[PDB]
């Protein structure tokens, strides 16, 4: 029994030990309340605006598209506080934790992007953060040492999931706290072009920045939604991170969704030049949008992403994150493969690539 | 074959509690594991709880997780586990055998197909660790169709509505996580207290509290974890522990 | 003969070889024209907004000031494209170069901040950039190899000075292309507090970010202008970068202004934990504002700046540049030394400190 | 003492051009520098242009900059330069001596005080490299008060208004940077062509163009830069170069 539908078609659910259900149910209830509370919205909007830096700009790239009938716009989440879209949803989740009377945050990160984001939010809102960029986290008071800990401390601590995945209501909450990306993009594009985009493109690691851009356009049937999974060294090599289109449905991390697993049912690892897209699964809403044909998903290899990375630097003076470079790479392909095709595109530049300055250097 | 129903019946006539040890199949190895299980049974184990190595065990404690690593390191696979299970059942026809599974391993090649395989090797029950009562429908329906008892965990922070569900959906035994009257009030399957059970006094306290028995895992696994370089001493210490724990249930 | 006054009191002028005067005169003339040209303003405003990310936020820090009668606001230039205020003036100078029919940019940098900024601007506006972060510059097409080169190529190349110093009209141009910092701060503070700040504080390396914040408040006599020079290991140790208050007037870099030089007249070097404040001199307008008592200047040591750096990270979740940390450090002192003094302050957070993540790490 | 006025007068009566070599004081060292200058004069130099090592020489070419480094490395200071200047004047009473200075070194301990010192040691002219005619007022006023000729550079991209200023403000000689009729039309001080002058034919071409002479620096310094390990060969090569260049002005 829940207030919101835990599923997106056949994907989603709450596949976690019984002991964690009260925490999930409590979270959904608080979220439903916060969403209807004007006071919560005003507080959230205030932080996003005066702290995070929203709205983010929508930049048109005229140099990159020169000679073609493609018009490209980049949603500048790389200009958001922290350098990535992640900040948006961590602020919201941070406020929800306080709304629930909690004073501690529990989180984990691989590269450190989400870890840093949770730490910065926790320092601002006066929350005790424990995490499982290491210096950046410690510099902000975050304690660098998950669900196990939350099992016996969820009464005073909130688990800050970093993507639009995991058990309900996380997929739904992360989307709502990231949807301003799409809402702004729509208002901005209508102001600059007087029409909706032909398609919006975003990389898909966990699915949060992509769903944040997609959300507000889902009801605009004419608008194409394109999710880009990492192809790594190449789909056929097996070393990639594209479970939605090249994985198999399974149950893991509290959800039923496409996953990269062995024939036996053992979850495998996802490879990509960009660590930020290493999630071996994908958000349930994306699996669903794909199943009904509302959203289309493709993959971009490391070489294509790297090329997109170099191209934006020299032609626009913007250094994108290798993750966001996968999205840009597909847009460039759409343009290059059919240069006389008139199309208005928007690529969600989920983050800045200053952190990838060394990674790309060695590869060169 | 109602092995659980039969066991509890016999245990109640002897006014004794049940002692169910837990171990990971293939830890530290297929050969040594089978020997461990035979020592556990000979020592006095009333039933068995066996885990199948999974890549991402959410509700798995630290001691249990190391067991999975040792199993995987040995090259243990789900397919090999079922081979062991058939061998165990062939040597012990009445002892109840319950599996501790993770959702993906059951859903992998089809939910119905997994329970069909359990019934084929002789498994009596299956507890899917990451499947709450709210998402259990397909699992317990398939389990019942193949005469497999779907086991559910009753947490300490469980309300009345959960007690009713666990009582209605559960079969074989109720995994009581460390309330017994309410369960019996709703005619739930015999309760077995688990988590933290490592001393003889805890087993008596459990039986005195109203439970039909107790389950012990970490303690059992720890003995294996500290005698890897001495297989013989391992079985020896396991026999002593089990013998003492079972004696406390009488 | 010039269109604008080359001096600020006794400071300023154009002390460059005769051969470079035509270039300076041409620049001043083009600037005067561009300033009166609505088309130029609209183009400049468009880049700042849709490319740079302006306006930047004005964040109130409530955790840092808890327990005192101080209200602190931080002008978020760290949220500007590139991570520093530098971008503002390089975009403007880049547009001026194109207005003059030039297609090449000449620049130089120490740490690389200004070098990167010029490169990004050049890539965007299609300009051939030559510079004297090295990877970031090359990644954006900038050629990493000054006035000498400009001497015999100023007809096709523009010299992009990086601070509010050097020969006229650079001091004046850099100020005008950075004054939106102060203009925004004023509108934002009036909206949030309904009054002007008691004082605005900014670090002074060359004087550009500081003059950008000061400019619009100069006529508001009630508003205090505080410039913070680097004290390094301590003024008395001699190893510092505070020429305005602890230097001697001389002629260097095409201008007459306070400078750090030997008793003999040989320009010396300025030390500071932050390389960005290594300029051995200071802008002429600052020297002048100080002389008449309109602006006040103080110094902050490396230890104080470091402490301010750590304090903002843990209490606000913002990682400031070590340069900006000198400004924050003085604000904290103003607060700490007189906790019961009611004052509304604004610190210009000139940049983000991600680049100082290693520098501060080693020191620890 | 009007050494420039006297020199040009004598040179014109002999229908010859002037050859003025440039070197950095103290390069490669005080002792060796003084010897270099005496060799330059004995070789036939009509006048001298001497530079004082400065930390940040804007309008200083590469070859000249290295000379400053060698001077500084030797421990040369402005104070030591004036000591050398007094020594040079004491050995050569009529040769015009001009200094190539940078603004800060002149403004440092007072503009008026600097020119007073030049007049005391016997300096005839001073060219402040980073002081354009538009900012020259205090420098040339102080120079004239101390009988020092303020020298100005006339660039190739100079318009008519600059020609008039240079003609009106300049004294001693006009530094013509590589137009002579216009200068003479405005009664400017005798022009000396500088920059690039390294061959005998260039000196003749300059005199034939209408200039009173030519200045050579880089070429002179280069000879020093390539004979540091052979002081004797250095003076020898310097004498040959200077002798040839001066012969071309006759
Ligand atoms: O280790 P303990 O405290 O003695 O409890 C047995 C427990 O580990 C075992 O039943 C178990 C293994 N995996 C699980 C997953 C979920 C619930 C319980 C289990
Ligand atoms: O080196 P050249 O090309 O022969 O020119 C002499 C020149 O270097 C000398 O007069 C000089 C030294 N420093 C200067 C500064 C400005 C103008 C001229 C100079
Ligand atoms: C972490 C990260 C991502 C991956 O997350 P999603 O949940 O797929 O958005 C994408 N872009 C950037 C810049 C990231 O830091
Ligand atoms: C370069 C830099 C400065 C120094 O420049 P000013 O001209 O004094 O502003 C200050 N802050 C930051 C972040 C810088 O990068
Ligand atoms: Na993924
Ligand atoms: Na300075």
């Amino acid at each position: 029994t829940t207030l919101l539908n835990p599923y997106f078609g056949e994907f989603g659910g709450m596949y976690v030990p019984q002991i964690l259900m009260p925490a999930l149910n409590q979270l959904e209830e608080a979220f439903v309340s916060a969403q209807k509370d004007p006071e919560f919205q005003a507080q959230f909007a205030d932080l996003l605006k005066n702290y995070a830096g929203r709205p983010t700009a929508l930049t048109k790239c005229q140099n990159i598209t020169a000679g073609t009938r493609t018009t490209l716009y980049l949603k500048r989440e790389d200009l958001l506080h922290g350098g990535a879209h992640k900040t948006n949803q961590v602020l919201g989740q941070a406020l929800l934790a306080k709304r629930m009377g909690k004073s501690e945050i529990i989180a984990e990160t691989g590269a450190g992007q989400h870890g840093v984001a949770s730490a910065l939010a926790s320092a601002l809102l006066g929350l005790k953060c424990r995490i499982y960029n290491v210096f950046r986290m410690r510099l902000m008071g975050a304690e660098v040492i998950a669900l196990r800990d939350w099992s016996g401390s969820y009464e005073t601590a909130h688990y800050m999931l970093g993507t639009a995945a995991g058990p309900h209501p996380y997929p739904t909450i992360v989307r709502e706290f990231q949807r301003m990306i799409g809402e702004e993009t729509k208002a901005q594009i209508l102001d600059k072009e007087g029409r909706l985009p032909d398609a919006v493109i975003a990389c898909v690691g966990g699915g949060s920045n992509a769903i944040g851009m997609f959300a507000d356009f889902i009801n605009d049937t004419s608008v194409g939604l394109i999710g880009v999974e990492p192809g790594g060294h190449g789909i056929e090599t097996g070393e990639h991170g594209a479970p939605l289109k090249h994985g198999r449905v399974g149950i893991y991390f509290g959800m039923k969704a496409p996953m990269m697993q062995t024939a036996d049912g053992q979850i495998e690892e996802s490879y990509s030049i960009s660590a930020g897209l290493d999630f071996p699964s994908v958000g349930p809403q994306h699996a669903y949008l794909n199943s009904i044909g509302r959203a289309d998903y493709v993959s971009i290899t490391d070489d294509e992403a790297l090329e997109a990375f170099k191209t934006l630097c020299r032609h626009e003076g913007i250094i994108p994150a290798l993750e966001s470079s996968h999205a840009l790479a597909h847009a460039l392909k759409m343009m290059r493969e059919q240069p006389e095709k008139e199309q208005l595109l928007v690529v969600n530049l989920s983050g800045r690539g200053d952190k990838d300055i060394f990674t790309v250097h060695d590869i060169l | 074959m109602e092995r659980y129903e039969n066991l509890f019946a016999q245990l109640n006539d002897r006014r004794e509690g049940a002692f169910v040890p837990f171990v990971t199949l293939g830890d530290p190895g297929i050969e040594q594991s089978l020997k461990i299980i035979d020592t556990l049974i000979d020592a006095g184990a009333d039933a068995l709880e066996l885990g199948v190595p999974f890549s991402d065990p959410l509700a798995d404690g630290p001691t249990i997780q190391n067991a999975n690593l040792r199993a995987f390191a040995a090259g243990v696979t789900p397919a090999q586990c079922f081979e062991m299970l058939a061998l165990i059942r062939e040597k012990h026809p009445t002892i109840p055998i319950g599996l501790l599974m993770y959702a993906n391993l059951v859903f992998n090649n089809g939910i119905d197909a997994f329970y069909a395989r359990c019934e084929q090797v002789g498994v009596d029950s299956v507890l899917v660790a990451d499947v709450p009562v709210e998402e259990s429908a397909p699992f317990r329906q398939a389990a019942l169709r193949h005469n497999i008892a779907p086991i559910f965990i009753c947490p300490p922070n469980a309300d009345d509505d959960l007690l009713r569900q666990v009582a209605s959906y559960g079969r074989g035994y109720t995994y009581l996580l460390s309330l017994i009257e309410k369960l019996k009030e709703y005619h739930a399957a015999p309760a077995l207290q688990g988590f933290g059970i490592s001393s003889p006094e805890q087993v008596s306290a459990a039986v005195r509290a109203g439970a039909a028995g107790a389950i012990s895992g970490s303690a059992i696994v720890k003995i294996i974890e500290k005698n890897l370089a001495s297989p013989k001493q391992m079985l020896a210490e396991l026999r002593s522990f089990v013998s003492a724990m079972k004696a406390a249930s009488r």
